[PDB]
RNA sequence: UAACCGGAGAGGGAACCCACU
């Protein structure tokens, strides 16, 4: 059970090492992402849904023709472009069934890249997206009360959207019970999961806590609504009434000791969420700066520019913001005599941990979310097709159905849905008289696997009734 | 009914639902409770 | 490197007259 555990909270860890698309990885602040959800892509209604990087939907569109038709291959073209010419997008986030739908996506890169149709103007790259947390998040509650008109393509491609803006808000949105309708390891179904579901909340605290949560986000919007059930020392039951707290007199948050000046917090409660809350507007009140270092964080940034304080808090503006803008002096601070200091005055040994009060003057509300990921073909292959190849294995017999022939070749399609390639070696041809008597066209035979190839669109399968014992 | 001794007390609710059947742990026990973590966190 | 279709036991009666073996 220990070791299960482990393995599901490294994949946790793998899955809670958030990485949302943002604008050239740094008009208007995040990118404008038009989701793509599809349902068949074969004369299907396929939806897409451009919501800003504000985190809130814009538009949507549909798509029910396709390249169903066999030969009108500009249809779906012609629908893109005058799509296209309807949405004013900045990001592509297209889902992923088959691998038909990866030439669907081909098809609306080509449409996108060979016309500058990104902006209308400059091409913007199509970013491929794995999407199984989006199937999963829109047929939750939560997505069944943004709209209760359109169906679940579009709320998958909402999911899609809001997943591309950080999935981390998804993990904030779904109940911890939601969490568990996630398989990370096929073998945690028999162990006790009320341990493994604290762990998984210990896990989605810790990313609460070194990313950081915003306040004015919380009363405005309600996908960015419910972030407190997370943060240190404030559950559900004090998340839950400090947001009614926060709509129900309009309070908003100038500084961090809001709810200590109008008596909406405890204080000991309040100074264990002094480096968890974080606002918009004190300078550092939307950092990680405590209210009994805040006249440290200030000296050592009025000794970072060797100006004289005017009663530091927000008046030396010069040694205070210009340190936001760029670090200015890191040579006359020295944290020997900095701790010397912090142990006459203060009383505690804090060496190290400012460090961390001058990274928070240099750059505040720093984000511990790692950098957005591309998919890397078997990231890819695992994303739509949903099968990983440690699953197959080299002496296991699996049914293939032929479909196609290549010129010579067994060209053909599994149960899972990956197209495997059979040479001539195993259909008894090169060139010569083929492959009916190994295997039937259409059909569907079991073989005995030999290779395992999936990624390329290859797989071994043995014909021969001598070869599958 | 059962939320007011979580939202209006001066303890955390993380921290109350961290030490729920007993809370806190004093200074004699800090000790003892420090080397038998050492002596269990090791296995 | 493809291909669109689909639903099923209905339903009455009383009275009178004519006719058949």
């Amino acid at each position: 059970k220990e070791y299960v555990i482990k393995a599901c909270s490294r994949k946790l860890y793998n899955w809670l090492r958030v990485a949302p698309y943002r604008p050239d990885q740094q008009q208007g602040k995040g990118i404008r992402v038009l989701g793509i959800a599809f349902s068949s892509a074969r004369d299907h209604p396929v939806f897409c849904a451009l919501v800003n990087g504000e985190g809130e939907v814009t538009d949507f569109l549909r798509l029910p023709h396709f390249t169903e038709e066999r030969e009108k291959k500009a249809q779906d073209i012609e629908t893109l472009k005058k799509f296209l010419l309807n949405k004013k997008p900045h990001v592509v986030t297209v889902a992923g069934e088959n691998r038909d739908a990866q030439m669907l996506i081909e098809d609306v890169k080509r449409i996108v890249h060979e016309l500058d149709q990104g902006q209308q103007l400059s091409s913007i790259g199509v970013e491929l997206v794995d999407n199984e947390l989006a199937i999963l998040y829109m047929n939750s509650k939560k997505s069944e009360a943004e709209f209760r008109d359109y169906p679940p393509v579009l709320r998958q491609a909402v999911s899609l959207a809001r997943r591309i803006q950080d999935p981390l808000i998804e993990f904030a949105q779904v109940c911890s019970e939601d969490i568990l309708c996630l398989k990370f390891h096929p073998l945690q179904e028999h162990v006790v999961k009320e341990e493994l579901l604290n762990a998984l909340y210990c896990e989605f605290i810790n990313r609460v806590n070194e990313v950081g949560v915003d306040v004015n986000r919380a009363i405005a919007h309600p996908y960015s609504q419910a972030l407190i059930q997370y943060v240190c020392g404030l559950g559900p039951r004090k998340g839950t009434h400090l947001l009614k707290i926060l709509k129900q007199n309009n309070t908003r948050l100038e500084s961090r000791t809001q709810l200590v000046t109008m008596c909406h917090m405890g204080p000991k409660v309040f100074m264990n969420c002094a480096g968890f809350l974080k606002i918009d507007t004190e300078v550092l009140d939307g950092s990680r700066v405590h209210p009994e270092t805040y006249e440290w964080a200030r000296k050592m940034a009025v000794d970072a520019l060797e100006y004289d304080e005017s009663a530091e808090d927000a008046n030396p503006a010069g040694a205070l913001e210009e340190i936001l803008e760029n670090p200015e002096r890191l040579k006359d601070l020295d944290l020997d005599a900095f701790a010397e200091e912090l142990e006459r005055q203060g009383y505690g040994d804090k060496h190290i941990t400012l460090y961390d009060i001058r990274a928070e003057l240099s750059c505040r509300y720093k984000d511990l979310r790692t950098a957005y990921r591309s998919p890397n073909t078997e990231e890819i292959f695992n994303m739509l097709t949903k099968e990983t190849p440690e699953t197959f294995y080299i002496g296991k017999l699996i049914i293939c159905n032929v479909t196609g022939i290549a010129h010579i070749g067994v060209k053909t399609r599994l149960d899972n849905g990956v197209t495997g390639f059979i040479p001539t070696k195993f259909l008894s041809d090169k060139v010569v008289k083929r492959p009916e008597e190994r295997v039937k066209v259409g059909m569907t035979v079991h073989c005995r696997i030999m290779k395992i190839d999936i990624e390329k669109f290859s797989a071994d399968l043995t014909c021969r009734t001598s070869d599958l014992m | 009914d059962q939320d007011n001794e979580i939202r209006a007390t001066d303890l955390p609710e993380r921290f109350q639902l961290r030490s729920i059947p007993v809370k806190g742990a004093e200074d004699d026990e800090l000790e003892e409770e420090a080397d038998w973590i050492y002596r269990n966190a090791f296995a």
